[PDB]
RNA sequence: GCGCCGGAGCCUCGGUUGGCCUCGGAUAGCCGGUCCCCCGCCGGGGUCCGGUGCGGAGAGCCCUUCGUCCCGGGAAACGGGGCGGCCGGAAAGGGGGCCGCCCUCUCGCCCGUCACGCACCGCACGUUCGUGGGGAACCUGGCGCUAAACCAUUCGUAGACGAC
RNA sequence: UGGUAAGCAGAACUGGCGCUGCGGGAUGAACCGAACGCCGGGUUAAGGCGCCCGAUGCCGACGCUCAUCAGACCCCAGAAAA
RNA sequence: GCGGUGCGCCGCGACCGGCUCCGGGACGGCUGGGAAGGCCCGGCGGGGAAGGUGGCCCGGGGGCCCCGGGUGUUACAGCCCA
């Protein structure tokens, strides 16, 4: 069938303000502005009420594949609101057996180099995505801390570090060594 | 002063696929793009005007180099406004994609 | 973005098919791609009509979703749709299109002669206004 | 008497079907911005179809084999060539009339380009379906002059914009030089109006 | 059969030619949705030969007149019971359509069975066609139109009559 | 005897029968006008106001011519026609914009009077772009230019012969 | 009927090719349509109607399907269990 | 001039007849002696229920305005029965 109407509203907090330009959503607020262009998804975005407290996304005459692209958009704009108010922070922890992981931050947070992974002389250069800043927790044995606004940049930058540390031509059930995403949170607590 | 003929592009011959019939010619008159737009042109006179090497006497004045094969729109042809015509001697095949003149003067207005 | 919606009682201008040029009031929705419409005051007998063949307007006349022809004729004459339709720029350039199509040979000669002189006087004043455009700085 | 067709957003075969028939009917067609041409189906699929075309060369001597032309103009040109009796004279005399160009060359930058709506991606594809650009497809399959065409076409977009702005300025002066003349072309306009040329 | 155009409902009543054993054989009635009388009377003999031991040469067609729609200006729900041949076994279906005529709903049914199941006119048997109330329908494609305050736009109006110019200056509009 | 310009003839090849000098682009959105605002060398945002089955519309626009003489009215003088410089053009440079003066009318466009022209006696290739394209030649004026290739000879970084 | 099967070997019935062109199946002794003196007008069959290529350039109707190996017309020209 | 045969070459028109493809009007028969529909909200009496109009409570949209839900059979809309 073709469902006449599928709608879902996003309840916007006070201190942020969403602005619509066709399908381009701009979220400005306390700790930065985020722009995302949804010209591929083919929906009606509407901004209701005074203060502009609420965002509709409507899909008229869409089949079961296109009706899946509604909770997606409401989830993206919710993470965009959470990313502009509270930020994002992905704590990654290093596990090893013998050879410790020496974590060195270069180019003021944008670059991090990985030293003595499984007794390798080779030193790995992984850069972060624009607007992600690395740091080390003080007198914590080995945990990196990425901070940023965009979830899709912070997560990808954390996935680059996790995939950088790989155990090739060995058992990955014995040699569990590498830098893994410990816990995903926000910068400022509620 | 000005022009007194509609412009028909000679599309090609009356044909099946692997068998063409040269006695009838298919005209594409510019502007008319339907069967309910081509009632006006049925029975009108057509001219393939060309010019060749030698002089040939002209009805109205001086011997020129210009020559004609007079025709006549007979039918509508197909769904999207093309026209069957028939000429006093068969048109030459060098004329395909060239201009011929749809006249006005077996006039019905 | 959408302002014009297929409602129960929105007027719709039929573009092609049988009744090409008239206004029908959408009564009831049969399926996704066909509708039931009534045009009494505009000489459309009640029937089923496809959504493809209607360019819908921005008048709403309000009645229940299965009222008979008496109560949609009432609502048409009440809400004053057919007089308000001729007021719109839509109906005016529809009216103009048919006049230009209707134009005679002598009418075509008269329109040529007037446009010529309208152009000649505008060709003067635009060039005399590009003097006061030019001389302000230069 | 020359058609100057724009190629921005038109589909290969759809456009080539109309250009092939119009040029058999004695017209001179000029298809500018051949790199803007779309193809239906996703990019990977369309690239795979071209690489399959590349693999087909004459085994014993590829100097005689199928010439795998790489510019978007020449890709489009071979696509029109497919829909013509090119081995006969009226098919050759047709191809002679067609002319194709990557970007927009000088005689046709200062012209109004026509659009074929019967061969336009917006109205012949669903908005949900995937498509691929002939310009990018050419670049990834071995075209060299994508970098230069982008900057040269950006240059005429700046020139044409400044011009368009200067034409908006003339229109507002014709808009003003009718309203000042409201008192003395009120007689002439009326006989335009009643024949529906100004309502 | 071959469901050409919009079908028409026929009332085809028939009986066996009286012999000596029974001078009054009982009359039997049937509803035949078919293009015309000449196919309606053939499809009558198909169903009559399968239920009864009655034939064309062993009987006569008493009356075959077109059944008209008693309200072709009211929007109705039509629940149709099916019996069609797949490429493995035969299946019974229940199918709801929304139309003004029954014969329209039966043509709409033949198109939908042809579209979804690749089932043709010779395969499909129709046993029961009942007009339904808005509250007695189990299918969501037909129920979603049971909305007294219905409202939807016509979003992506693709430009039809593409070859009217064929050579326009402007790109066509989609938003109306 | 060649090029750059300033008359009358010839051959031969044909097609043609008014022009559009341009935004970029979106298509679940556009377009044209606006003042407060930050970039930027007069653009481009938010803001208000129109328009949107696109009317500042390619279903569009521009041109429009039978020709001449008389008087008037409307409409022009900041006009029409042709001169030397004033500024541009490179993706396949392109013939145009603008001013002075050297320059001459007061016509040209639109209503109305005034008479005229082989009025060729019902009839077909009419009317164009055309000072077209291509070539043999004849005039009458100026301004200008006097070269290289190949063979032959020699070489041996080359070579069956040519070629190099 | 024999053979695992064969564009294999052997039968019955009717129709074809051989002895026969013509329109369709791109192509082809047998398929489908239809059999032929030399021509003009009309109209059909079987097949078609994006362009090659005559004819959908209908404001055709209703659904289905996305394939990084789509799919696409008797004989027929490459597939199953799962 | 009245009859016959022809035109030097290239052309056109008119009316009559045969064959064809179309276009526009107007008349009538049948049916369930059409089915619906329109006009007197036909006027009267009783019912029934939802794709629920009035009347009220909910969440929300502003400087007090329309939505979406609840309740139920006439109200400031209407629909179908006998």
């Amino acid at each position: 069938m073709k469902t006449i109407l599928s709608n879902q509203t996003v309840d916007i907090p006070e201190n942020v303000d969403i602005s619509l330009k066709g399908r381009t959503v701009i979220v400005k607020g306390p700790r930065g502005t985020l722009r995302r262009d949804f010209n591929h998804i083919n929906v009606e975005l509407s901004l209701l009420g005074k203060k502009k407290k609420r965002l509709r996304v409507d899909k008229w005459w869409g089949n079961r594949k296109e009706l899946a692209t509604v909770r997606t958009i409401c989830s993206h704009v919710q993470n965009m609101i959470k990313g502009v108010t509270l930020g994002f922070r992905y704590k990654m922890r290093s596990v090893y057996a013998h050879f410790p992981i020496n974590v060195v931050i270069q180019e003021n947070g944008s670059l991090v180099e990985i030293r003595n992974f499984l007794g390798e002389k080779y030193i790995r250069r992984v850069r972060m995505r624009p607007g992600v800043a690395c740091s080390v927790s003080q007198a914590q044995k080995d945990e990196l801390v990425l901070e940023g606004n965009d979830i899709e940049l912070v997560s990808n930058s954390a996935a680059l570090i996790q995939q950088a540390t790989t155990v090739k031509n060995k058992d990955i059930r014995k040699f569990l060594d590498g830098i893994y995403v410990s816990e995903k949170g926000t910068v400022q607590q509620a | 002063s000005g022009r007194l003929w509609c412009k028909a592009i000679f599309a090609g011959y009356k044909r099946g696929l692997r068998n063409q019939r040269e006695h009838t010619a298919l005209l594409k008159i510019e502007g008319v793009y339907a069967r309910d737009e081509t009632e006006f042109y049925l029975g009108k006179r057509c001219a393939y005007v060309y010019k060749a090497k030698n002089n040939t006497v002209t009805p109205g004045g001086k011997p020129n180099k210009t020559r004609v094969i007079w025709g006549k729109v007979t039918r509508a042809h197909g769904n999207s406004g093309m026209v069957r015509a028939k000429f006093r001697s068969n048109l030459p095949a060098k004329a395909i994609g060239h201009r011929i003149r749809v006249m006005l003067y077996p006039s019905r207005i | 973005v959408f302002r014009r919606f297929v409602e129960v009682g929105r007027v719709a201008y039929v573009s092609f098919g049988p009744h090409a040029g008239k206004l029908v009031a959408i009564v009831d929705v049969i399926d996704q791609n066909r509708a039931l419409v009534d045009g009494p005051c505009t000489r459309v007998r009640r029937q089923a009509m496809p959504f493809k063949c209607m360019q819908l307007t921005d008048f709403i006349l309000k009645f229940p979703h299965s009222a008979r022809q008496k109560y949609v004729r009432k609502a048409w004459e009440k809400a004053d749709i057919n007089t308000k339709w001729a007021a719109t720029r839509w109906a005016k350039k529809i009216e103009a299109r048919e006049r230009k199509a209707k134009m005679t040979d002598f009418d075509r000669y008269k329109v040529m002669k007037a446009k010529k002189m309208r152009n000649r006087i505008i060709k003067n004043e635009v060039k005399k206004l590009q003097r006061a455009a030019l001389l302000k700085a230069s | 008497q020359v058609l100057v067709l724009d190629g921005r957003g038109h589909l290969l075969g759809r456009l080539a079907a109309i250009v092939a028939k119009q040029v058999l009917l004695g017209r001179k067609v000029v298809v500018v911005r051949c790199e803007g041409i779309n193809i239906s189906g996703n990019f990977y699929r369309n690239k795979l179809k071209y690489l399959a075309f590349l693999r087909k060369r004459m085994n014993t001597n590829p100097s005689r084999g199928p010439y795998h032309f790489r510019a978007p103009s020449r890709i489009f040109w071979r696509t029109v060539r497919g829909m013509l009796p090119h081995k006969t004279k009226r098919g050759q005399a047709a191809l002679d009339r067609l002319k194709v160009f990557d970007g927009i060359p000088p005689p046709y930058d200062k012209k109004k380009r026509m659009v074929v709506p019967a061969a336009l991606k917006v109205v012949r594809l669903k908005p949900t379906r995937k498509f691929a650009y002939l310009g990018r497809l050419a670049h990834e399959v071995g075209w060299k002059y994508q970098a230069v065409t982008a900057t040269l076409e950006e240059k005429r977009k700046e020139k044409a914009k400044i011009h368009y702005r200067k034409k908006k300025q003339i229109m507002r002066l014709r808009k003003q030089a009718e309203k000042n003349v409201e008192k003395k072309i009120s007689k002439f306009t009326e006989v335009l109006k009643t024949h529906g040329l100004l309502v | 059969t071959k469901a050409s155009g919009t079908l028409r409902e026929y009332k085809v009543v028939g009986r066996c030619l009286p012999t000596s054993k029974s001078p009054a054989p009982p009359l039997y009635r049937m509803r035949i949705f078919a293009p015309n009388h000449v196919v309606a009377k053939s499809r009558f003999w198909y169903f009559v030969l399968e239920l009864k031991k009655m034939k064309k040469s062993s009987g006569e067609i008493v009356y075959c007149g077109q059944v008209f729609e008693k309200s072709p200006l009211r929007v109705k729900n039509f629940g149709i019971w099916l019996r069609y041949d797949s490429r493995s076994g035969t299946h019974n279906m229940y199918h709801e359509y929304r139309d003004l005529i029954m014969a329209s709903a039966v043509t709409q049914c033949y198109r939908d069975m042809g579209a979804r199941h690749r089932a043709r006119a010779h395969s499909i048997q129709v046993m029961k066609v009942e007009e339904m109330a808005a509250a007695r329908c189990p299918r969501p494609a037909v129920k979603q139109f049971h909305d007294s305050r219905i409202r939807f736009p016509l979003p992506h109006r693709v430009l039809r009559r593409q070859h009217k110019p064929r050579f326009t200056a402007k790109r066509p509009n989609t938003f109306f």
